[PDB]
RNA sequence: UCUCGCCCGAAGCGUUUACUUUGAAAAAAUUAGAGUGUUCAAAGCAGGCCCGAGCCGCCUGGAUACCGCAGCUAGGAAUAAUGGAAUAGGACCGCGGUUCUAUUUUGUUGGUUUUCGGAACUGAGGCCAUGAUUAAGAGGGACGGCCGGGGGCAUUCGUAUUG
RNA sequence: UACCUGGUUGAUCCUGCCAGUAGCAUAUGCUUGUCUCAAAGAUUAAGCCAUGCAUGUCUAAGUACGCACGGCCGGUACAGUGAAACUGCGAAUGGCUCAUUAAAUCAGUUAUGGUUCCUUUGGUCGACUUGGAUAACUGUGGUAAUUCUAGAGCUAAUACAUGCCGACGGGCGCUGACCCCCUUCGCGGGGGGGAUGCGUGCAUUUAUCAGAUCAAAACCAACCCGGGCUUUGGUGACUCUAGAUAACCUCGGGCCGAUCGCACGCCCCCCGUGGCGGCGACGACCCAUUCGAACGUCUGCCCUAUCAACUUUCGAUGGUAGUCGCCGUGCCUACCAUGGUGACCACGGGUGACGGGGAAUCAGGGUUCGAUUCCGGAGAGGGAGCCUGAGAAACGGCUACCACAUC
RNA sequence: CGGAUCCGUAACUUCGGGAUAAGGAUUGGCUCUAAGGGCUGGCAGCCGACUUAGAACUGGUGCGGACCAGGGGAAUCCGA
RNA sequence: CCUGGGCAGGGCGAAGCCAGAGGAAACUCUGGUGGAGGUCCGUAGCGGUCCUGACGUGCAAAUCGGUCGUCCGACCUGGG
């Protein structure tokens, strides 16, 4: 019964529109759905022309990009900080489209041990984690492509990521609509913007 | 209203069908096509009321569901099926090979061809694009969606396309000197050769053209259909070159009789 | 500056330009778009700094139809301004014409400084961008007297 | 302008409305109006010639005019308004210098530099017939010989009336 | 037919109105022979309806063991007609009426590059046949009846579902044991090959990279030849289309034929136990066209000032983000700014107001109607919500309230 | 009825009033969110104030929970 | 008459003043500030409307309990 409809409204001056439709069938609306942070629970809405919307009640996974050096794995959603929109829907938790997700940092640890080996994240032990860190060998000359890759193109990726990384959280931001498709797909937070959302979120946390 | 239209009123009906106001209440609607409702012309007006084959609309209905009339190679089972301009009909007997091309006055002329032509068919480019991996598209006002075509096809040109086969060939461009054929507006069915172009940005442009014994005229780019090269038309056209001279000198033919 | 939330439309902004260390200059990813029409791009969204959803120049707000003119009246709405175009009705009865005017509100860009009130402004015709806005400011054309006084302070 | 093929296309193109002349512009019916002996006519969009039935037939119409007002395009420059150059921050041509970049030849790649193409800024000089239509039997203002029971304040005089 | 006449006075002239004059379209009175057309419960009551109808549908081509008719008819399912059902399509059309509605609806003109789209038209379509369920049908019933239905048995498929083969693996990205050449005593540097393992195609949802107008050299280091080489299109405009890069592709799961009919021939082989299958019906992911819908731009509407300020806590105007929606939007939400309209008549009322194309009225100019056969809108007693469906807030659909109203 | 907060308030008039007119909604507990300042250095950092507004959850609709505390309206006569 | 003492808190919001908007002018509209008054609810204080309550050989040869009018003043009150 949401009517979207703009026959309800006032003039460019404000008189009152006289009513004569009935809320009619191509004016839809329909109730928004919160995205929790629970499991994987989606369900089906008929649109017009028999097309078919994926209303994402509560979400678990997500796939988030990351920024400068181009790789996208999985993501288990943690916590919801800094809508910025509605501050209500921070303590709701709710996934809209611009919202902010703490990505857990594991599923990128394998791919910068993989691609960007004697990786980091260790907390200055230099003992534990048996991987095989040191197993392969790095016989043939893709040893020096690693070290081309690891101390030419010396690998930046300046101190607010690695705080990020040794906390163990990467604040990142959503960029599709999860009550539409039904996924929570984004991009991670990188340089000028993250360091102007972490002092948006620091100034919050204190006053 | 709800949906989409149903009927059509005779009222309601365009001009260039000939229709009657004591004959019917309603008029024959086009079903879906490759052609819009007022730029085709239905097989049953084509049988019933232009080339007087059957008396009443069920003889026609059941004749072509009888498998005698097709349109450009295949039998079409619909009564009130589009046929736009420049579409070959023939039936199977004797020799009937119409093209709807344009009457001066914006009637459609009867054209009986030979079939070395009616083999043939010239079709006008709507739009070219490209799709799946990489490879280009055209489409035609005929609802022609061909693939591969050629790189070297404007938006508005002229293809010649084969029926047996669906394959284009011999394409002529929009070019300053080619000689077109105006298929819409108040200056419909106007043969002449294309004098001058005139481009603007609001998505519209105009185009003056010029045709024998010294008259010109103006048109859009959206009811241009060039027909020849240089005075050379590539389908020939009933009638003289189809030019309006006058209604004086139409009324001077009339009296020379 | 920027005194919002968040202001970035297209255009990716690390590079990672750190291979030795150095700052550098930031103004170089900016978006520049053509509106064609034979109308030139102002130089302040060249070298400018403002960030705008709902600019011509910058955002992805596409302008067609049709293409008015008016003389602007008041600034006092933000970031869109109210024009007011005059013009003349004919009457078939005493076949002599009448003034009549229509206020139309219009998405000012904030590339267009120096927008005194009198100016003859160039609109153009694009989506709707708000309830009572969908004309587009696209050209200032007169500058409304002469720039060239100066009074005491 | 000769940037793309001694002239032209082409692009810079309009200071912009008001007004006119074209041209597209729309959907029919209706209105004026073409043809037609529907027995004339209101209508209708029809019908007409040859053939003793035998030409397994031909020919033509179903146009035009208006469609204001609003919008689009191409010509017109009289009529009515609008800014150009007044504290010159003006107009052309020719000069000095600073910072930057797209792409081509040095056989190719990588690093450096210039001419070149242009935007941005800046200093001097030459050049214009260098730039302000004169002041309406329009108006505002100024000067000065007046003029008026014009207005305000203060003063002065005159009988008469009453006591 | 560019038209008047009588009436104030004892009489005359003038302003002035009244009354005659003539169409028009409603009613009514009197009268009425032929014939061609011909509007017709609009005005008050968009008031109430008894009764009868107005939406059904089968091809050689979805599913036929109906107990119905019957081909010659033997048997290795099915000759054919085939009532009734399951399925798909349409019932969102047509007809009726003008009650609301005064920049609202409509009319002229422009665009969706800001969206969807039944059907048709073209492109794309790269396990010798599986599983339950059920109607019609047979017997058994309930009530006062309805287009009411239960429980027992049965079977179907293009209703529902599940799901296999082909097809060589082409080519590419990242790791990748090992191998070749040149130099150095080895260490070391450069160039060139090479199986396993993860991926792979179109769409969905992300993020990133490269993507056209412009030609002449000079220094330093590596390598090919005999001083010398390399590329999608369109708009006036793109965040357009098209490539490459890493991953999801969502159990309410995008696609990649477990479908039917006609004509029946051909080839190899040890047998056909294998192929060669020509044409037609279904939508099937997507792309365009077509039927449109939808919100958009400018301009245009009757009277009233005894309607001069109106709107804004229950968005009024704009911005920032988000939600919903088919998308562009104060359509909705949180914050921020205080805006927006008006003497060029907004705002507030009435219309015996649906808007036009049109109709009547004979100089020109105008005046008054237009519910009415065409187009567009609105509603099915008032008014709200919704399933199905591409398309409805549908009413010859449903749900609840009010006023009626049948057994 | 009574306090407080948010709406909305007539006849009449000396234009001041009538008025706390009339008539409605909320009021508890517990978590939060936003706003309202001072002091140092040439925008950054340390320390406290009880006020307002909004949101969620919950208790047997219970919330001025005791106490504190205007029933109201239309009129007539007289005295301002 | 002289000389001293005293009157808790809230409501209404006058003059004057500031800012914004309109108008050619006269001036007008809006939002604040201000705290005026023989002003309002109300305590102490001063009097005593009603219950014609209690008492009524009483606490009292005039008192008590509620309900009361006024409480910045034409206010209450000590001493000379
Ligand atoms: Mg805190
Ligand atoms: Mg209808
Ligand atoms: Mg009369
Ligand atoms: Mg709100
Ligand atoms: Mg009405
Ligand atoms: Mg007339
Ligand atoms: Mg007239
Ligand atoms: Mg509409
Ligand atoms: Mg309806
Ligand atoms: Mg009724
Ligand atoms: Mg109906
Ligand atoms: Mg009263
Ligand atoms: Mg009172
Ligand atoms: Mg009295
Ligand atoms: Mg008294
Ligand atoms: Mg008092
Ligand atoms: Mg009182
Ligand atoms: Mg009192
Ligand atoms: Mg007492
Ligand atoms: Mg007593
Ligand atoms: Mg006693
Ligand atoms: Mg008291
Ligand atoms: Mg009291
Ligand atoms: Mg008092």
């Amino acid at each position: 019964g949401i009517s979207r409809d703009n026959w309800h409204k006032r003039r460019k001056t404000g008189g009152k529109r006289k009513p004569y439709h009935k809320k009619r069938k191509y004016e839809l609306g329909r109730p928004a759905a919160n995205t929790k942070i629970g499991p994987r629970r989606i369900h089906t809405v008929r649109v017009r022309g028999g097309n078919k919307k994926y209303r994402a009640l509560r979400l678990d996974v997500g796939n988030f990009s990351w920024g400068s050096e181009c790789c996208t794995r999985k993501t288990r959603i943690i916590d919801v900080v800094y809508n910025a929109s509605n501050n209500e829907l921070v303590r709701t938790k709710t996934l809209v489209k611009n919202c902010i997700v703490l990505i857990d940092s594991t599923p990128y640890r394998q791919w910068y041990e993989s691609h960007y080996a004697l990786p980091l994240g260790r907390k200055k032990g230099a003992k534990l984690t048996p991987e095989e860190e040191e197993i392969l060998n790095k016989k043939r000359s893709k040893k020096i492509q690693k070290k081309y890759d690891e101390r030419k193109k010396n690998a930046k990726i300046s101190s607010l990521l690695e705080e990020q990384f040794q906390q163990g959280k990467l604040l990142a931001c959503i960029a599709s609509r999860p009550g539409q498709c039904g996924r929570a797909d984004g991009y991670v937070l990188e340089g000028k913007e993250l360091e102007f959302y972490l002092r948006k979120i620091k100034a919050r946390k204190g006053k | 209203a709800r949906g989409p239209k149903k009927h059509l009123k005779r009222v309601a009906a365009p001009k260039h069908w000939m229709l009657d106001k004591l004959t019917g209440v309603f008029a024959p609607r086009p079903s879906t096509g490759p052609h819009k409702l007022r730029e085709c012309l239905p097989l049953i007006v084509f049988l019933r009321n232009r080339l007087k084959y059957a008396l009443t609309g069920d003889e026609v209905k059941k004749i072509c569901m009888q498998r005698f009339i097709k349109i450009d190679g295949k039998v079409r089972v619909d009564v009130t099926y589009p046929a736009g301009f420049m579409d070959v009909i023939s039936i199977e007997k004797t020799g009937e090979h119409f093209r709807l091309v344009y009457d001066t006055k914006g009637r459609f002329a009867v054209h009986r061809i030979t079939v070395e032509e009616a083999k043939y068919k010239l079709c006008k480019v709507r739009k070219i694009t490209v799709g799946v991996k990489g490879i280009p598209h055209l489409v035609t006002h005929d609802a022609r969606t061909i693939r591969y075509p050629d790189p070297v096809i404007k938006v508005n040109d002229t293809v010649q396309i084969d029926l047996g086969t669906g394959k284009i060939i011999n394409f002529i461009k929009f070019d300053t000197g080619n000689l077109c054929m105006v298929i819409g507006g108040a200056n419909l069915g106007r043969v002449g050769v294309i004098t001058n172009r005139e481009r603007h940005p609001g998505s519209f442009d105009v185009v003056h053209v010029k045709d024998a014994n010294g008259n010109s005229f103006a048109t859009r780019l959206s009811n241009i259909f060039v027909i020849g090269n240089g005075n050379k038309p590539w389908i020939s056209l009933p009638r003289g070159k189809g030019i309006r001279l006058t209604v004086a000198e139409e009324r001077d033919k009339r009296l020379a009789t | 500056t920027e005194r919002a939330y968040q202001k970035q439309p297209t255009i990716f902004q690390n590079k990672k330009r750190v291979l030795l260390g150095e700052t550098g200059k930031e103004k170089l990813p900016r978006y520049y778009k053509n509106i064609g029409l034979g109308f030139k791009t102002p130089k302040e969204a060249i070298e400018g700094t403002y960030i705008d959803k709902k600019c011509p120049f910058t955002g992805n707000v596409s302008i067609r139809g049709r293409i008015l003119s008016g003389v602007v009246t008041k600034m006092k709405m933000q970031r869109t301004i109210v024009i007011r175009r005059d013009y003349l009705h004919y009457i078939r009865k005493y076949n002599r014409f009448e003034k009549r005017h229509k206020n139309m509100s219009v998405h000012l860009s904030p590339c267009f400084r120096d927008v005194q009130i009198g100016d003859i402004v160039t609109v153009g015709e694009c989506r709707p961008l708000s309830k009572t806005v969908r004309f587009n400011v696209l050209k200032v054309t007169k500058a409304a007297g002469t720039k060239k006084q100066f009074q005491k302070f």
